[PDB]
């Protein structure tokens, strides 16, 4: 199909950037106790 | 016009009435407050 | 110490990280056979003629859909009510053409979906519970019920069940409205009520109880924190949340027994919800909603629309243009 | 002793009394032909 | 007082309102609205 | 100069991650159709 | 628990009924005549069933003027009489 | 493309499913 | 607390922390400034809605010619 | 086809005869309270 | 000049005041009458 | 002891409906939105708006009755009874539609004052403010829909008429010409309400069948104190059994009753935010790739396309009637229709 | 120029992974 | 019943901007071939 | 969008020397 090509970053990025902020902050909450 | 009347005539005895029925309980409660 | 003895306890036993029970014993597979045939079926089946004319929808992701306009499409106008399994079609190809894969998944799914409701009163009597649970899950149950298998049979095909996507849901809603004027009919009114009423009063006890957290915490940690799995002391006070809200309206129409707020919470979307599926359930006999058309006429006999009227313009442009090559008589009578 | 009008006697006859007269407005109207 | 037992208010009360309300229905199918 | 005394430390507990990917997961799933359009 | 007077007390209560018996009736009189003698239809500006329409008119008489609407009504209401 | 996309997304839920109920946080009492 | 030298001049500026007027001070002074400009808000609004209309006055494109 | 439907009625009746037999076997007792 | 709208708004800010005014100066005369005691 | 401490002791006395400074802008506009609702429904037409009859004095009934918006002719205007277009006669004033107006800005006022009401019940009180934080949902669907909305469009004449059938109406509208059911905000309103409402049943359900037994009647309400101290159920034994039903459970109270806030207001916002959209036409109404390959392809279906045709139906069938100042007249056969329908 | 579409994510994934990995590492790090 | 083989595990500042370079210096290098 | 790629690579690394000269590790004499 005719698509938006740019929809594939937008949504690659739409996911990992605010995932890898959660982990980010749970693996350093795990290594505090 | 005179349709009004018609109308309000209820209302005026309703409030007529309630007043006389009422008035020596309203002002027990009147003069209490100071 | 018996084989069979040991599978019962095993089956019934409390211990297991999630509860089998014997209505898990049909739950669980009919529902993997359900998931399973919808998850494949939604990323690759090839178009279904719905509508019986040799006209096939295409609904999966691998033959141009996306996760709103995808679904598994129902089963031919042309099958009707009949059972159609897998042996007996000649093969799969012509089982998927005819649209097989929603006869599968819609009865394994009220399958399994009515032994989820019974698997919830049996875990309650393992445990100890009271067992009503179930009962407030017979509502949204009565209600897929309704949708994929009650209105079919009043109406006379499963081609006329809901669609198992988003795009075809609403298909079915704007179709429902033309034939069933849904909005006017007051079942549908009251399944309103209790959505709109239960969203907020899902929002009103969430407010009031977190309103009324007592402080056990610091202004740097959740207050969450301040409750601990298992406490036996109550983590709010009621009478503050009661003597807020019934100063926010008036004493006698606000809760201070938890036990009939809780109760209250239960019924009033359920009660709702059941009145909706009794909706869809009954106009699937077509006793629709009600119908005030050219209901209002002038002294003269002109009529005089009101929003009925136009209410019924747009349901008629509905109706002559749904399924707009499956018609050959003038009275689309299901 | 109690009061007789209070806010609280103010509130309900807001509504009360044009509820009623509303109500007989919209008896007379069921009679109404064409 | 308290001289008229509840249960009479509510009684009469009741078909009160049963009693209007009926007619709105009545005219439902008479004059103004009826489709006639 | 004194080290600054307002520093704190932060948490996500194991349960708000769950949460947490489930929304980027599932707002991901709905406006992705949007995306490609 | 306010001070008011309960509720429960009030419509029991013997000189409740006898000020209650002649008011509520009276405002639903009033009502009443306000529709019957017509008034209501004046007032408002509500028409009545013989004057949606001139007789041989089937045109809804649609303002179509911000600030000439009040003379549009008013013209559509002179081609009744 | 896209049909990746859409079925990658969903299989992440299945699998984050699979650790929220079997690697929860225990719930502990008191 | 280090000081600087373009601290030590602004200084005064950050030394009245918590100062009030006693009891109502001007407010009844503001009181009269929000009343007034509030009418004023509504003529503003009354005119670009046109239930004001004032001569001279033409809330149309065709006033930059 | 028919190997398929006899494979299904088999798979069928085996879940519903442990359905029907596990609740016939002393189900009542099978709570923490009172077990008959 | 002196538009008609221009009266009608005088008409409304006059309205909107003896409103206003009317309320609060039946409130501080309540408010005087029946006071808490303390 | 000056006078605003006077008054200010007036307005917080408790009595039995609170009044409360808030209580000065909510409680005229409460009434007076509420009375001009009543009133117009009871006996004020929309002939001159609209083409329409909308009270009981012209033969409605309960479903059919309506405030209806202003003529479309009216654009923007305030419709202020002393204003230009009623000049000051109330007659006139409610044939033009200015009861619409009035309703919807006193009720507008009556929202905020019932916002600051629970502001200032809460700060008297000492509890937190989440009740009227929460209200924020309600406010933002009304600012957007009965304001906002129309504000983008052409005149009020588009916004929703006060009325069961007229919001009916209102929102066939909405799927006919915006497609408002393809918009994710709206999908997340519609999940922010539905899950709203399983979250009140199954919290309800769940304590009523946790309980503890407290009395020894078979009615389980009389055994609740308010000022026990103990929960009333058992947050374990509701905790193993959904963790076992459903494999996930709440082990925390004050995030359950959080997240109960937290769904219905959210998706609320949300939908609030996608009527905003549509005030100005920025629909969902298509998939530009689903378009290029069925304008190609005449074998290409789905329920996408299928729904546009039901779209196209609607407004070629509704238009004319309910937008009548636009003077549509379609002959029959402009009209799209499928087979003998 | 008719460069490659593909080169855009496969930059930025190449880019964000490894980074995504050291950062995480380096704050559990600094937290205990 | 805990695993006694469990290590924590350590990156310093110094090697998260060591690593941060080469992917860097990596990306610099390989995106034109990338986009070719 | 090619040159912004390149240039944001590269506007990354400027920011890397930054940080690892101003904000590195301090050395001190254990
Ligand atoms: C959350 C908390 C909420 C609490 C708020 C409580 C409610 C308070 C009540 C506020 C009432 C506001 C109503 C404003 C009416 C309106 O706008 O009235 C509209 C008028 C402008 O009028 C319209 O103007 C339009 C454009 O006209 C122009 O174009 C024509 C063709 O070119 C001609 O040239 C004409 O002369 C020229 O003026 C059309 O003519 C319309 O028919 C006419 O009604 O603006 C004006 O009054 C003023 C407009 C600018 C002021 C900003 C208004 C802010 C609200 C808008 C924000 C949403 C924006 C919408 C975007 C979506
Ligand atoms: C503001 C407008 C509005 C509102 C609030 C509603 C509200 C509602 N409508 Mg109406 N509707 C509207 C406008 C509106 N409608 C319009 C404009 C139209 C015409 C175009 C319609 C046409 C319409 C129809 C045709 C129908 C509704 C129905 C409903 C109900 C849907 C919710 C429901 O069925 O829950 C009930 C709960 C469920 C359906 C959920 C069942 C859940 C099963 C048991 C479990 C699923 C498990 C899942 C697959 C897996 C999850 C596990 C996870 C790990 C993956 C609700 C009362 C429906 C109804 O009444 O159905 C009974 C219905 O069929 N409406
Ligand atoms: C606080 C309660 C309250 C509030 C907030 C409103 C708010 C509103 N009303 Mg409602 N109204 C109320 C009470 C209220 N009303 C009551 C009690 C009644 C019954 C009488 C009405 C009857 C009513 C009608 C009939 C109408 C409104 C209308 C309106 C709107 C326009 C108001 C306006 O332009 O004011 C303009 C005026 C002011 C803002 C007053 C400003 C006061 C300034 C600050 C002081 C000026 C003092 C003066 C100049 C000094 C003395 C001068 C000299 C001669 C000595 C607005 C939404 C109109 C509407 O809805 O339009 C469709 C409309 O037609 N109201
Ligand atoms: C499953 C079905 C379903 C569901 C659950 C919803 C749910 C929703 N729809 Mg959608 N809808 C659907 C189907 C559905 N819709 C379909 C099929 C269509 C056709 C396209 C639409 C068309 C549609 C439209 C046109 C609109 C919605 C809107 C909404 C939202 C309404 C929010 C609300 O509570 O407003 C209730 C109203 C308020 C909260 C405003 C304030 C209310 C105050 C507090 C009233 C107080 C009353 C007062 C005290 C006295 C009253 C007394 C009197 C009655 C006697 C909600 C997210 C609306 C939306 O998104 O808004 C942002 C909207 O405009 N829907
Ligand atoms: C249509 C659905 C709907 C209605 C009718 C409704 C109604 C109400 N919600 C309230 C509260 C709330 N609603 C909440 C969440 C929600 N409310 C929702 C949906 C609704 N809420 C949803 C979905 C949520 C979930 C987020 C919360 C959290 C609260 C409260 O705290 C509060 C309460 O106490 O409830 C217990 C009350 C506010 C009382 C008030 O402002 O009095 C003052 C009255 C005023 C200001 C007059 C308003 C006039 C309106 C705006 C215009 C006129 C309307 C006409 C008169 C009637 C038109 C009828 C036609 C449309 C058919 C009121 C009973
Ligand atoms: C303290 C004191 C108490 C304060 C009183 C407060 C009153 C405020 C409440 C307002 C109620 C609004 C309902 C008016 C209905 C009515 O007048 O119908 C009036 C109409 C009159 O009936 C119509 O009359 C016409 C006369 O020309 C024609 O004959 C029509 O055919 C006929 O239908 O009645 C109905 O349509 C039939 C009865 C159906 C009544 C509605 C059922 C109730 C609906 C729910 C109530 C609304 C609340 C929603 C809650 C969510
Ligand atoms: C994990 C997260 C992602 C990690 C970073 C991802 C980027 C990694 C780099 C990917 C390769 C970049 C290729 C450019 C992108 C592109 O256009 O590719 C796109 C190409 C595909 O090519 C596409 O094909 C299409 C038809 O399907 C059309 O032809 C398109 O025009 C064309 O772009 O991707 C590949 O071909 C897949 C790569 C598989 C290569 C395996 C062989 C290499 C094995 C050697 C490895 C030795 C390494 C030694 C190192 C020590
Ligand atoms: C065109 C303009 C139109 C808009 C203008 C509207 C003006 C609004 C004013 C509304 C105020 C009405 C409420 C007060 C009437 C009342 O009876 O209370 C004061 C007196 C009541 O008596 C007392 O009642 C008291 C109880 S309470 O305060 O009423 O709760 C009690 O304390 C006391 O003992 C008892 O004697
Ligand atoms: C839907 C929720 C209701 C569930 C039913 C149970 C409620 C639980 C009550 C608390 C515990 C039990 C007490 C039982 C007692 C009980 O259920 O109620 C009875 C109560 C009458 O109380 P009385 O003072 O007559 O007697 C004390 C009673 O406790 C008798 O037992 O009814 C009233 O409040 C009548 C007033 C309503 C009319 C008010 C109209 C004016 C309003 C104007 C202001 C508008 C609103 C505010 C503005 C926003
Ligand atoms: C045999 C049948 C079993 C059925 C299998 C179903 C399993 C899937 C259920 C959820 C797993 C994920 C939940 C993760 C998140 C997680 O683990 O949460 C766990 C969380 C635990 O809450 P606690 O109160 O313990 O947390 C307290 C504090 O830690 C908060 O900081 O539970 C909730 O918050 C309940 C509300 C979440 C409700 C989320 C359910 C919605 C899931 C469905 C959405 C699916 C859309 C998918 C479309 C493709
Ligand atoms: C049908 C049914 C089923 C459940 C049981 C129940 C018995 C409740 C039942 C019956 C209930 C019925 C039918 C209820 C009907 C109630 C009605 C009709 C009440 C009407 C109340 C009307 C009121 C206040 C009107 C207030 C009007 C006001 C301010 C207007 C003010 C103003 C306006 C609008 C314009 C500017 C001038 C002014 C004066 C400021
Ligand atoms: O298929 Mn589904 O939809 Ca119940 O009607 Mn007849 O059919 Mn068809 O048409 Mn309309
Ligand atoms: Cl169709
Ligand atoms: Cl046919
Ligand atoms: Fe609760």
């Amino acid at each position: 199909m005719e698509v938006n090509q740019l929809g594939l970053i937008a949504t690659a990025l739409f996911v990992l950037v605010p995932s890898v902020f959660l982990i980010i902050l749970y693996v350093q909450t795990e290594s505090q106790q | 016009d005179w349709r009004v009347l018609v109308v309000l005539l209820p209302v005026l005895l309703a409030a007529g009435w309630a007043v006389r029925n009422i008035l020596p309980y309203a002002v027990k409660q009147v003069q209490k407050l100071l | 110490a018996n084989l069979w003895e040991r599978f019962c306890n095993w089956v019934t036993s409390t211990d297991n990280r999630l509860y089998v029970g014997w209505f898990g014993v049909i739950m669980i597979p009919t529902l993997l056979a359900a998931t399973i045939c919808f998850v494949i079926a939604f990323i690759a089946a090839p178009p279904v003629d719905i509508d019986g004319i040799r006209e096939p929808v295409s609904g999966s992701l691998l033959y141009g859909n996306n996760i709103i306009t995808g679904a598994v499409v129902p089963s031919s106008n042309a099958i009707g009510l009949h059972f159609y399994p897998i042996w007996e079609a000649a093969s799969l190809d012509e089982w998927l053409y005819n649209g097989g894969p929603y006869q599968l998944i819609i009865f394994h799914f009220l399958l399994g979906a009515s032994c989820y409701m019974g698997r919830q009163w049996e875990l309650s009597y393992r445990l100890g519970m009271r067992p009503w649970i179930c009962v407030a899950y017979s509502a949204p149950l009565a209600s897929a019920f309704a949708v994929f298998l009650i209105y079919p049979i009043g109406q006379g095909s499963f081609s006329d069940g809901m669609p198992l996507g988003i795009s075809g849901t609403f298909n079915f809603m704007i179709v429902f409205q033309a034939e069933h004027n849904i909005l006017m009919h007051p079942f549908h009114q009251l399944g309103v009520a209790g959505v709109f009423g239960g969203a907020l009063f899902c929002a009103m006890h969430g407010s009031l109880v977190t309103s009324s957290l007592i402080r056990e915490t610091t202004e740097t940690e959740s207050a969450n924190y301040g409750y601990k799995f298992g406490q036996e002391e109550e983590t709010y006070n009621i009478v503050a949340a009661h003597g807020y809200f019934g100063r926010l309206i008036f004493q006698y129409a606000s809760f201070n027994n938890s036990r009939s707020l809780h109760f209250f919470l239960a019924a009033w979307p359920v009660v709702g919800v059941w009145f909706t599926a009794l909706g869809i359930s009954t106009m699937a006999f077509n006793l629709n909603g009600f119908n005030f058309n050219h209901s209002v006429i002038d002294a003269k006999g002109n009529v005089i629309n009101t929003w009925a009227d136009i209410i019924n313009r747009a349901n008629l442009g509905m109706e002559v243009m749904h399924e707009r090559n499956a018609h050959n008589f003038p009275l689309d009578l299901a | 002793s109690y009061p007789i009008f209070t806010v609280r006697w103010v509130a309900v006859h807001t509504l009360a009394v044009p509820t009623i007269f509303f109500l007989g407005a919209i008896a007379a109207m069921q009679f109404i032909q064409r | 007082g308290g001289r008229i037992p509840l249960w009479i208010v509510a009684t009469v009360a009741g078909m009160g309102v049963i009693v209007i309300v009926g007619l709105f229905f009545y005219g439902a199918y008479a004059g103004l609205g009826s489709s006639l | 100069m004194e080290p600054n005394p307002n520093r704190q430390p932060v948490e996500l507990n194991r349960t708000s991650l769950y949460l947490g990917l489930l929304l980027i997961l599932v707002l991901a799933l709905l406006f992705s159709s949007y995306f490609f359009n | 628990t306010t001070g008011e007077r309960p509720f429960s007390d009030i419509i029991t209560s013997v000189r409740y009924w006898v000020i209650h018996s002649i008011t509520i009736p009276a405002l639903f009189i009033a009502g009443w005549l306000f529709v019957s003698t017509g008034l209501a239809y004046d007032v408002f500006g509500t028409p009545r069933p013989d004057s949606y329409y001139a007789q041989e008119q089937r045109s809804i008489p649609l303002v179509t003027d911000r600030f000439e609407a009040k003379q549009q009504v008013e013209t559509f209401l002179e081609q009744l009489k | 493309m896209e049909t990746i996309t859409y079925v990658f997304i969903f299989a992440c839920i299945i699998a984050l499913f699979f650790f929220a109920i079997f690697f929860r946080e225990p719930p502990r009492i008191t | 607390a280090r000081r600087t030298w373009l601290g030590d001049i602004l200084r005064p500026l950050n030394s009245e922390y918590g100062k009030v007027a006693p009891g109502w001070g001007t407010t009844p002074l503001m009181a009269v400034f929000m009343g007034l400009f509030l009418v004023f808000l509504l003529i503003i609004l009354e005119i670009y809605n046109s239930t004001l209309i004032l001569d001279g006055v033409n809330v149309s494109w065709k006033a930059l010619g | 086809m028919e190997t398929l439907k006899i494979t299904v009625y088999i798979v069928v009746t085996f879940f519903v005869l442990l359905f029907v037999f596990g609740f016939l076997s002393g189900d009542p007792a099978r709570n923490p309270k009172r077990k008959d | 000049t002196i538009t008609p709208s221009l009266k009608g708004f005088f008409i409304g800010l006059l309205s909107g005041a003896v409103v206003l005014g009317l309320t609060f100066a039946v409130l501080i005369a309540i408010s005087q009458i029946d006071k808490v005691q303390r | 002891r000056g006078w605003f401490d006077i008054l200010d002791d007036w307005l917080k006395r408790d009595r039995f409906v609170f009044v409360g400074w808030s209580g000065i802008l909510l409680f005229p506009c409460a009434y007076l939105a509420l009375g001009g609702w009543l009133t117009g429904t009871t006996f004020v037409t929309s002939w001159y708006t609209h083409g329409l009859a909308s009270s009981y004095l012209e033969g409605c009934n309960f479903l059919t009755v309506a405030v209806s918006t202003p003529a479309n002719s009216m654009g923007h205007s305030l419709l202020l009874l002393w204003g230009p277009e009623a000049q000051g006669d109330f007659t006139r004033w409610c044939q033009l539609g200015g009861l619409w107006t009035f309703i919807a800005l006193h009720g507008a006022f009556g929202l905020i004052g019932f916002m600051l009401r629970q502001f200032e019940i809460a700060r008297l009180v000492g509890v937190r403010p989440y009740n009227a934080i929460a209200f924020s949902a309600p406010i933002a669907v009304f600012v957007s829909v009965f304001l906002i909305y129309p504000l983008g469009q052409s005149s009020w004449f588009f916004a929703p008429s006060f009325g069961v059938a007229a919001i009916f109406r209102f929102l066939l509208f909405f799927q006919g010409f915006h497609n408002w059911t393809l918009n994710p905000f709206h999908m997340m309103g519609v999940a922010g309400v539905l899950g709203g409402a399983l979250l009140c049943a199954i919290h309800g359900a769940t304590v009523e069948n946790t309980l503890f037994q407290d009395g020894e009647g078979a009615s389980t309400f009389r055994a609740f104190n308010p000022t026990q101290a103990e929960e009333t159920y058992s947050m374990v034994t509701a905790n193993r059994f959904w963790s076992q039903i459903f494999g996930i459970a709440f082990s925390n109270k004050r995030w359950l009753h959080f997240f109960m806030l937290f769904v219905p207001v959210t998706g609320l916002w949300m939908s609030a935010i996608g009527v905003v959209g549509l005030a100005l036409n920025l629909r969902s109404y298509d998939f530009i790739s689903q378009e290029i390959r069925a304008a190609e392809d005449p074998e290409f279906e789905t329920f996408y396309t299928k729904n546009l045709l039901l779209n196209e139906g609607i407004r070629a069938w509704m238009a004319p009637q309910d937008q009548p100042h636009e003077n549509f007249v379609f002959p029959e056969e402009v009209l799209p229709r499928g087979n003998a329908l």
